[PDB]
RNA sequence: UAUCUGGUUGAUCCUGCCAGUAGUCAUAUGCUUGUCUCAAAGAUUAAGCCAUGCAUGUCUAAGUAUAAGCAAUUUAUACAGUGAAACUGCGAAUGGCUCAUUAAAUCAGUUAUCGUUUAUUUGAUAGUUCCUUUACUACAUGGUAUAACUGUGGUAAUUCUAGAGCUAAUACAUGCUUAAAAUCUCGACCCUUUGGAAGAGAUGUAUUUAUUAGAUAAAAAAUCAAUGUCUUCGGACUCUUUGAUGAUUCAUAAUAACUUUUCGAAUCGCAUGGCCUUGUGCUGGCGAUGGUUCAUUCAAAUUUCUGCCCUAUCAACUUUCGAUGGUAGGAUAGUGGCCUACCAUGGUUUCAACGGGUAACGGGGAAUAAGGGUUCGAUUCCGGAGAGGGAGCCUGAGAAACGGCUACCA
RNA sequence: GGACUUUUACUUUGAAAAAAUUAGAGUGUUCAAAGCAGGCGUAUUGCUCGAAUAUAUUAGCAUGGAAUAAUAGAAUAGGACG
RNA sequence: GCCCGUCGCUAGUACCGAUUGAAUGGCUUAGUGAGGCCUCAGGAUCUGGGA
């Protein structure tokens, strides 16, 4: 049962130190890495099973392959990639062209859709509205205590030269 | 040994918060804050172990997740939230307000204070130093950042505090015969005065200290907190004002009140 | 990791084992106020034994020091609450004297006796113990 | 890992010290970037306290100061010369801090003379008016004008290379210039 | 130990970030820094007069005293410029009530501002680690030579 | 709570030990055992070995739901309740346990960081992002590639997983933006002066280097090179601005540049209101989660002074292959022979070094009660060390982690 | 703020100081070992005392003393004040 | 009367001692040297020089 490795070369086993995002193993643990067996890369008569995609066909249909034809399970949910599994141009509308999958309640037909993200909506723009503000307003503060201060030693200084003046 | 400590094992927990010895195995560990943990009065302590307000510490919980207290003006909602000298504690509902403020025995005291007085604070200030971009800045004992204050404000003062808003309303300098509170050693809670202050460079400034009984004593500078003139203190002393009275003196008031 | 349980002995045991006197001097005493154990006798000549070192403690020290003014004066107070030291001898040079005899005479099974209810020493000690 | 304690390491008397505690990684060290010329070629280690060290492997520039001109480019550095640690860092064109490199002066060429109109070794308007303001100050020094013709000028490696991923330095002059052309040389 | 040649070194010697314009024609060919160390420890002219460099010099380098001020007796100067004192204090051993002569011997840097021999009393202050074993810097010699100049021909 | 007694002789007085006597938070064992309360407990020997179960997981209105999940109703045809799985985040460095090592080590009391790192909590903190700056850059918001899942499978076997097909973001990877002003360098022109000028670029923070300011020990003058502001055109400069420390090359700021360019919100929940030129325009409430820098708090690492049991049937020790110091570097979070290169010859010791032993973790403390002492502390709190023995390392703020991984040994 | 100070031991008083343990105050856990409680009323919408003190010695710090015991001083005057 | 040593018996302890004897633990020369980490290369594939 061990499994292939594409790009060891190589037609026998080999123990091997795998880490994150790499074939025949899934961590358990952040930052971990196990050493476990793996097959080579080269074919040979110990396969148990070969793994084997059609890439173009040939002269003649094969029974339940080319016959049948099972669909995609799920469908756009990004705003963009809705404007794309139908080519949209963001002028379009996105809530009408999202996916919509029938179900049964025995004697109620119910009707789901995704939740498009990415969305852009009113809701967004008035936080993109808001944090703008809030840096000018925030911004145009800092400056007047900032003179404020200022105010507050030059007329210090109008203070040491009424004490240097009256002693 | 590997990192920070989460836990805190009674008998390990600071004295002067009155926990029994028995009953437990741990005592609540107060979270980082403003206050130094070992001079602090937690939240779980406060509510329970002195108001009686609740009972089981879950209790306390459940009456703070209703944002019923807060502290310095601010709702805060950790049960463990280091509570320390000069916060104010206000409940909105029972329109009670209190100021933590030390006994005498170096306790944390109960002690109520007016819906007016509850405004403002008192901080004293720490360090003083100069700020990015040239703004200088001021930092008070419970770990404020105030931007912008007055020149004359210097390290050792005390400071007025708004609270309501974050500013300074007022500066107390650290001079010859000003209200003293002792934060510190066993003579922490003692309030008094000035009478002068041991120089000593490269090691803890002393503070001789005389209060309204003409008693005299000493403690490390750090451990000094001006709160006024004499007479004149910028926040309500507890019952007693910190004055210290011999075990012969206070076991002799004690029967003295006597008779029912 | 819970604290420590705190506990003490409250007794001390006569360095001579077979000395005739004492164990007679002591037999009458058991006789006399109804006990059932030397170390009914044991126990309170230990009591004793630390007050008398106490107030030997606080006599060394100054006339009005304050340690020994009001710890012998706390002690001396404490003593007459029970009525083992009498109004007039009420300055310790005396809880220096005192006797066993005098803390034994304080008992409740002594003092059921002393007044009526008992007749007879050990009928009110079966009383006290009988509810 | 190597570890920089001291507890290896003999007593002042010359005791030998027992082991207690194994190695903490809190007293690790990690070695050296022992970086070279040419082509830039840099790796981030990831150091105590989130914090990045930049460790340069190879370089090809860097920004060297003309401290008595009050300015600074970027040049070539065409390489080590003199080392006062160890020669092999010489022989092998390693860079570290306090090395004596060559870098490239046709930017310092061409800055000066743009801004003296003077061009060394051997009309605009406001420029020329600018020039004229200027000079009674162009009067360099021998033995730095000198190192122009040959196109190449003495400088020493102020930075660190193997942690900031720079190599920088100031030009050498006067003294500390003298000093090194008397070793570069008196070594020749 | 130092003494003479001062440029002495594989790498040229200077104190950082003093730097000498050359276009400036100066009288005093280099520029050089100095501060007091405090404590009301003078900081002694051969410090400024001088012209070695030294980076571990408590009054023209890069080093803080904090910490303990110390005194002792020299009793080493074989080490270029560190010296070894000897620290004597008694030790009260309480079941006797008496003492017993102990010591300590402590290595300590000292500036070619100080021109110290064996047999000097030496203060010394405690700064950030110097080397292996230092710890301290001396900062002002107590002492003299003990009398040595009275020590000639017959009479 | 300052006590002694029995035994050498024929008898005597001594010396002197053996024996008795009393306690032990001091263990065992024997016999005996009714009640209240209190409650230690596989330390000692073997830090020997371990069957099986359990001891670390975690969701708020508020990151991610098309469960082909449950519930239906209640406005909700993008989504909206509830919610497995999974992603993402945070935690697993706390706790608990043991005393193997450890004898200047640990530890204690006392210091230091002007010698560093610090998730978090708390408080401060960001108008600068583009481009040779009119035929313009997605901001009404830019890219895919993946779990779960569906489906095809492999192995006797495990918290093994492969080939195929989908789809999300506060995961991954990108990438726009805002007032005014001043100061700088350039400089087309015109005109000779004392010279001045349109307009052009550059200036967030962070990084790295070099430079400069950061005064003050009480007062005054002349001159060289640049070159400021105001002219009563010989000239004057009149008031001139300064933070902290015992102490700094400190805090902070200024100049010339540097960077495979750090940060500068493409996020989420509640409410939905004003406002006129009716653009679904432009505005706008409360608070979540973020975010760079500084402070604070929880810490950490090193660190000064002094103090340790027996031992000379251990007297010299230390530099092989760093032993003690200097210079430079490298490495580190950072000091430092920590490591390297050059160079030197130092460092410790009868005031006991160095070596050996320890049935040695250190401390708070425990037992014994005239006092002085003597003995003990594996063990409820504090510190340290470890996880069968060694070493190594990934993740991370924090581990040289063991209920993490890698290798060797058993 | 400047300019400079012969060294030490001893003793004094003081600061800095974790708790539990120890000594010890207050409180009738029914007694007691303990515990840090508890106590008063209008016992129907509350009043109130507490949670002391001591010790903590060596070392380091800070202060007073000037006996006891060391130390250094001016003799080839290279002396002291100005 | 006391009493000393060889010589003889039982039993016990420790010593010397061919075996260049044995065992456990701590360091350690020389040789061999796993593994991860750093680094010079590499390039299954999978994209805009990088990974
Ligand atoms: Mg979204
Ligand atoms: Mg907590
Ligand atoms: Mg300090
Ligand atoms: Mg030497
Ligand atoms: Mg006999
Ligand atoms: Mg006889
Ligand atoms: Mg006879
Ligand atoms: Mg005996
Ligand atoms: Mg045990
Ligand atoms: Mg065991
Ligand atoms: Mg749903
Ligand atoms: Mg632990
Ligand atoms: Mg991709
Ligand atoms: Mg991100
Ligand atoms: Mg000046
Ligand atoms: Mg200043
Ligand atoms: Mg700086
Ligand atoms: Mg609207
Ligand atoms: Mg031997
Ligand atoms: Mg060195
Ligand atoms: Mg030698
Ligand atoms: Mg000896
Ligand atoms: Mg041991
Ligand atoms: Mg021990
Ligand atoms: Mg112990
Ligand atoms: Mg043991
Ligand atoms: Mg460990
Ligand atoms: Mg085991
Ligand atoms: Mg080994
Ligand atoms: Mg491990
Ligand atoms: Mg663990
Ligand atoms: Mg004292
Ligand atoms: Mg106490
Ligand atoms: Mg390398």
């Amino acid at each position: 049962g061990f499994p292939m490795k594409q790009g060891v070369l190589l037609p026998t086993r080999i123990k091997l130190l795998l880490t994150k995002n790499v074939s025949c193993y899934r961590p358990r643990r952040d930052g971990e890495r196990k050493r476990k067996s793996v097959r080579g890369a080269i074919v040979g008569p110990d396969l148990a099973v070969l793994a084997l995609v059609i890439v173009k066909k040939g002269e003649q249909e094969l029974e339940g392959l080319t016959d049948t034809t099972v669909p995609k399970r799920l469908g756009p949910k990004r705003a963009n990639n809705i404007r794309k599994f139908f080519g949209l141009s963001k002028e379009d509308d996105v809530r009408d062209f999202v996916i919509r999958r029938e179900v049964t309640k025995g004697e109620k037909t119910y009707t789901k859709a995704p939740k498009i993200q990415r969305l852009v909506t009113p809701q967004r723009l008035q936080r993109k509205r808001h944090q703008r503000a809030l840096k000018v307003r925030n911004a145009q503060a800092q400056r007047e205590a900032a003179a404020e201060y200022a105010q507050l030693l030059a007329k210090r200084l109008s203070e040491r030269k009424a004490e240097k003046a009256e002693i | 040994a590997r990192g920070p400590k989460k836990h805190l094992k009674r008998l390990a927990a600071p004295h002067h918060w009155l926990l029994d010895k028995l009953s437990g195995c741990y005592a609540p560990r107060p979270s980082a804050g403003p206050h130094k943990l070992r001079e602090s009065l937690p939240l779980i302590v406060f509510l329970r172990n002195r108001l009686k307000y609740a009972l089981n510490g879950r209790e306390v919980k459940a009456i703070l997740m209703q944002r019923h207290v807060k502290v310095d003006g601010k709702v805060r909602t950790d049960t463990t939230y280091p509570a320390g000298f000069m916060d104010v504690i206000t409940l909105d509902a029972t329109n009670e307000n209190f100021r933590l403020v030390y006994d005498v025995k170096g306790r944390f005291a109960v002690h109520r204070i007016t819906d007016e007085e509850a405004s403002y604070k008192l901080g004293k200030v720490k360090k003083v130093q100069l700020g990015k971009k040239g703004v200088p800045y001021v930092v008070t004992h419970d770990g404020r950042t105030i931007r912008y204050p007055d020149p004359n404000i210097k390290v050792n003062d005390t400071v007025k505090i708004d609270l309501a808003s974050g500013k300074i309303t007022d500066f107390i300098k650290f001079d010859a015969g000003k209200l003293v509170y002792v934060t510190g050693g066993r003579n922490l809670g003692r309030i008094g005065t000035i009478v002068h202050k041991e120089r000593h460079d490269g090691g803890f400034d002393l503070v001789h200290i005389k209060d309204s009984l003409d008693n005299t004593f000493v403690t490390r500078l750090n451990n000094v907190f001006v709160i006024g003139e004499q007479g004149k203190p910028y926040i309500s002393l507890p019952k007693g004002k910190g004055i210290k009275l011999s075990i012969a003196e206070e076991r002799d008031r004690r029967r003295a009140q006597q008779g029912l | 990791p819970r604290a420590p349980r705190t506990y003490s002995k409250t007794y001390s045991t006569p360095k001579r084992p077979y000395e005739s006197s004492r164990l007679d001097a002591e037999l009458k005493l058991a006789g006399e106020f109804g006990l059932k154990n030397k170390k009914e006798i044991y126990r309170i000549s230990f009591q004793l034994s630390k007050i008398r070192r106490a107030a030997r403690d606080l006599l060394t020290r100054d006339e009005k020091d304050p340690k020994r003014l009001f710890e012998g004066n706390a002690l001396i107070r404490r003593l007459v609450r029970v009525g083992v030291l009498s109004e007039d001898k009420k300055k310790l040079d005396y809880v220096l004297a005192l006797k066993v005899e005098d803390f034994l005479e304080r008992r409740l099974q002594t003092q059921v006796y002393k007044l009526g209810l008992a007749k007879s020493v050990h009928h009110a000690r079966v009383l006290i113990t009988q509810r | 890992g190597i570890s920089r304690d001291s507890r290896h390491k003999r007593s002042a008397t010359g005791a030998k010290r027992a082991q207690f505690r194994k190695k903490r990684k809190f007293e690790l060290g990690r070695q050296p970037a022992n970086t070279k010329i040419g082509a830039k070629r840099i790796h981030s280690v990831r150091t105590r306290g989130g914090n990045k060290k930049y460790r340069a492997l190879r370089i090809e520039t860097g920004n060297f100061s003309w401290a008595s001109e009050g300015i600074s480019k970027k040049t070539r550095i065409a390489g080590v010369v003199y080392h006062p640690s160890n020669n092999e860092l010489v022989r092998t064109n390693t860079l570290t801090k306090a090395a004596i490199v060559q870098i490239d002066a046709t930017p310092f060429r061409q800055w000066f003379e743009a801004h003296y109109g003077q061009t060394l070794g051997k009309k605009s308007k406001n420029a020329e008016r600018k020039w004229a303001a200027r000079a009674a100050s162009a009067k360099i020094e021998s033995s730095v004008e000198s190192q122009f013709s040959a196109g190449r000028l003495y400088a020493c490696i102020s930075s660190r290379p193997g942690q900031s991923g720079r190599c920088d330095g100031y030009i050498l002059e006067g003294e500390e210039l003298a000093f090194y052309l008397r070793r570069l040389t008196a070594k020749k | 130990s130092t003494e003479l040649t001062v440029q002495s070194e594989r790498a040229f010697q200077k104190q950082p970030h003093i730097f000498n314009n050359p276009k400036v024609k100066t009288s005093k060919r280099t520029k050089r820094w100095y501060k007091n160390a405090g404590l009301g420890f003078k900081t002694p002219k051969t410090a400024i007069e001088g012209s070695y460099i030294d980076k571990k010099c408590p009054f023209t380098g890069l080093v803080s005293i904090r910490g303990k001020i110390l005194t002792g007796t020299v009793v080493s100067t074989k080490m270029h410029r560190t010296i070894v004192i000897r620290r004597a204090y008694l030790h009260y051993i309480p079941k006797y009530n008496r003492y017993e002569k102990r010591h300590k011997n402590v290595p300590v840097h000292v500036s070619p501002a100080f021109r110290v021999q064996v047999g000097d009393i030496v203060t010394v202050g405690q700064c950030r680690p110097i080397s292996k074993t230092v710890r301290f810097n001396v900062v002002k010699v107590s002492a003299a030579a003990a009398k040595a100049n009275k020590q000639f021909a017959k009479f």
